[PDB]
């Protein structure tokens, strides 16, 4: 009784942070060009600075 | 042109109104989870049941 | 009952979904000065184009 009250408390929690994928695609795929950005930076700076 | 400003926001202000809400009702939701059962059975009705 | 049920429903999902306001000010922070970069480079190469 009590594993299967925990179990149908954790489906919402569950239901709710499932939906959560596609916002973060978005947020991987910026975060992704931010990092190809920092290190094309540091490269060329590193290039330059030599 | 993203424009998800305004969704992060929406987001927001229903996280916003459901902590307000947790704390208005989180005592009275807590005292009603344990006994919610017997709001099936009224006093009457359970004569006609 | 049927009432009861709903809240208790609802109640966990406004619970598992609180939290979460600290993460969307940082991420609304980011966004808008993201936002008032992305207006700025609008206005400037608007501003070259004639």
């Amino acid at each position: 009784w009590q594993s299967a009250r925990e179990l149908l408390r954790d489906w919402p929690s569950q239901r709710h942070l499932a939906d959560r994928v596609q916002p973060l695609r978005m947020r991987l795929s910026e975060l992704e060009q931010r990092l190809n950005n920092q290190q094309n930076a540091e490269r060329l700076l590193s290039e330059f600075c030599k | 042109l993203i424009d998800r400003v305004e969704e992060v926001r929406e987001e927001m202000d229903e996280a916003q109104e459901a902590a307000r809400f947790l704390q208005q009702h989180g005592s009275a939701l807590t005292k009603l989870e344990p006994m919610v059962a017997v709001l099936q059975s009224d006093p009457q009705q359970h004569e006609q049941l």
